[PDB]
């Protein structure tokens, strides 16, 4: 759970970066189906699923609108994203597992544009808010 | 991976008695209901929205059997199972677009589904041999991902 | 998080294999020592680590006794184990990963001893629930 | 593994241009920071209470040294990770005692600060790159634990 230590630590790193949430988004996505190229079969709809493609970037911008929906809800994560949760357990049928793979791209993009935000402390604090912000997706699965 | 003569053995004795169309269905259905997003994939399989409807549906049996029957080639050859799955992985990435997390999944509930019937036979021993085989057989399942 | 039919499904599971906890903590951690070798560094302070042992058997009842008493705090995990996270947190310090281990072993355990009723409804309750007892174990952690 | 050109490129270029002294101290320090848990084995460094004392903690930022340095055996030969690292291996697992799963949070903490250090040029497939290295490196000291 989220100490009130965390909660602070992710709502500060958020403050700052959030003005770039676009990017970020379309970097982590873009790091995921390159890196992680199975995760592409979530995307076999699309006309294309390719690095910093319309469609990705697009979707960057959903993901991360998720995360900020989540800082403004972080104290209660599976009330505030009861309907992502819905849509992702029976739409979408999103293995879990995914999540895990997006949250350590997302720590990597953070790390790269953010290196001096990006400390030991904010890393364990968004750590710990990714891993509640996956189980609370996870929430409407079984 | 180097195999055992005790490892060879193991996985030949629990595939010749297992009963392929009892224990496929068993093992998918399972699977079905403890990781429901494999469900994503039997769109066109009819109900499945409970444990009790997804263990009377027959398509899921018949594609159990299926994936129970389609794991014989691994053991006939177990020092070639990357290759002998070479191409069954890119039809499940570019055909059936399968997310292969759900390969460790379906093994897990293969795993319990063969403990059941097994028993006090399927020993620490048994479990270590049939695990590394099944994680090989996953492993080449998704190789052909890009 | 666990529902009321989840925690119907575990409460009344338990009610029925809780007769065996020592035979099958004694199998599952067994189990976890022969099939994943490396979980024996945690008892590097004893002699050796070998399966059904009198240290595996006892170790056993302690873990399962551990499963009791998150059976019986089935509404609220994080509270019912505080001091068992406090233990492996601070003490111990065993890697949460080595809880996902057991946990598996677990279920091959009353699968191998109580096959009719470790149904699949059964089987997804109590995965969901040893999933929220590693988590309630970790919260101690970081 | 088969590697391609690029993968060692890139491995070489990545090491060749990271300052030990630096990037390992950092490492050892974030992983000791985000995973709590693997303090576990430095009781003889002393204070390792909060962030700060981790990071003036001169222990650890020796420690950290050895380990980027431990690295450079493998970026010489990519194709013999596990022959070089086996009695490395058996080091951590019988004499150390060091639960392997450790190595795996190390090297995601490795590739976060390698992330911060390089920025944009750490695209995509220069973090495949370093990944699959990584992954190469944590399977073959895990390897000997028996
Ligand atoms: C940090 C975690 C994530 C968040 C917060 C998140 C958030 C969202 C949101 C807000 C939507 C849009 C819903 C709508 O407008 O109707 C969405 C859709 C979707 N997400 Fe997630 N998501 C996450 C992770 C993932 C992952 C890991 C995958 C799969 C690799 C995934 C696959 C999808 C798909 C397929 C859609 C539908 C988009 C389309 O059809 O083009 N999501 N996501
Ligand atoms: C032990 C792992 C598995 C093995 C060995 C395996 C084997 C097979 C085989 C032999 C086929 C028939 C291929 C052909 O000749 O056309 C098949 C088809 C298929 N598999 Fe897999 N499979 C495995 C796991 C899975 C999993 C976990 C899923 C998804 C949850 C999955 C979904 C499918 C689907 C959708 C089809 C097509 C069914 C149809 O439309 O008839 N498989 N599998
Ligand atoms: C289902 C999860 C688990 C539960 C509920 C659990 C419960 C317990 C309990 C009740 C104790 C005794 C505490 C005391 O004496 O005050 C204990 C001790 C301990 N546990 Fe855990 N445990 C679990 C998983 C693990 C795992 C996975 C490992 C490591 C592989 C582990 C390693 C230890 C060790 C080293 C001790 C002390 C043993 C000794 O020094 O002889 N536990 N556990
Ligand atoms: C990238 C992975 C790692 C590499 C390449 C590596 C490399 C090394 C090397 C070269 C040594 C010196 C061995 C000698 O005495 O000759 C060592 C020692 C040691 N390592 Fe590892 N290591 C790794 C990760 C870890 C991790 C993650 C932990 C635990 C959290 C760990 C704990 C230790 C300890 C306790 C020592 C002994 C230090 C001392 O004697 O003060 N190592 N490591």
């Amino acid at each position: 759970s989220l100490s009130d230590k965390d909660k602070a630590a992710v709502r500060a790193l958020w403050s700052k970066i959030g003005k770039s949430s676009d990017a970020i988004g379309n970097d982590a996505l873009s790091r995921m189906i390159v890196v992680y190229p199975q995760t592409k079969i979530y995307f076999s709809h699309w006309p294309d699923v390719t690095p910093g493609s319309p469609n990705i970037k697009a979707h960057g911008k959903k993901v991360m609108g998720g995360i900020a929906l989540a800082v403004s809800k972080i104290d209660d994560l599976k009330t505030g994203l009861m309907e992502l949760s819905e849509q992702h357990a029976y739409k979408l049928r999103v293995d879990p597992s995914n999540f895990k793979i997006l949250n350590h791209c997302i720590l990597v993009v953070i790390s790269t544009m953010f290196p001096k935000e990006f400390t030991p402390e904010a890393h364990v604090s968004l750590d710990k808010f990714l891993s509640g912000v996956a189980l609370a997706l996870a929430e409407r699965y079984r | 991976v180097e195999w055992t003569d005790f490892e060879r053995a193991t996985i030949k004795d629990i595939f010749s008695k297992l009963e392929y169309d009892v224990v496929g269905p068993a093992t998918l259905a399972r699977c079905l209901v403890v990781y429901p997003w494999t469900q994503r994939y039997f769109g066109k399989f009819g109900n499945l929205y409970n444990a009790a409807a997804i263990a009377q549906n027959a398509m899921v049996s018949k594609h159990g059997t299926t994936i129970l029957n389609g794991l014989d080639r691994a053991v006939k050859n177990m020092d070639d199972i990357t290759n002998t799955y070479a191409e069954l992985s890119v039809l499940h990435s570019e055909k059936l677009h399968v997310d292969p997390d759900n390969f460790k999944l379906l093994a897990d509930c293969l795993t319990i589904v063969v403990a059941a019937r097994f028993g006090s036979a399927f020993t620490g021993e048994v479990q270590a041999a049939f695990q590394k085989f099944m994680a090989v057989v996953v492993s080449s399942l998704g190789k052909q991902y890009r």
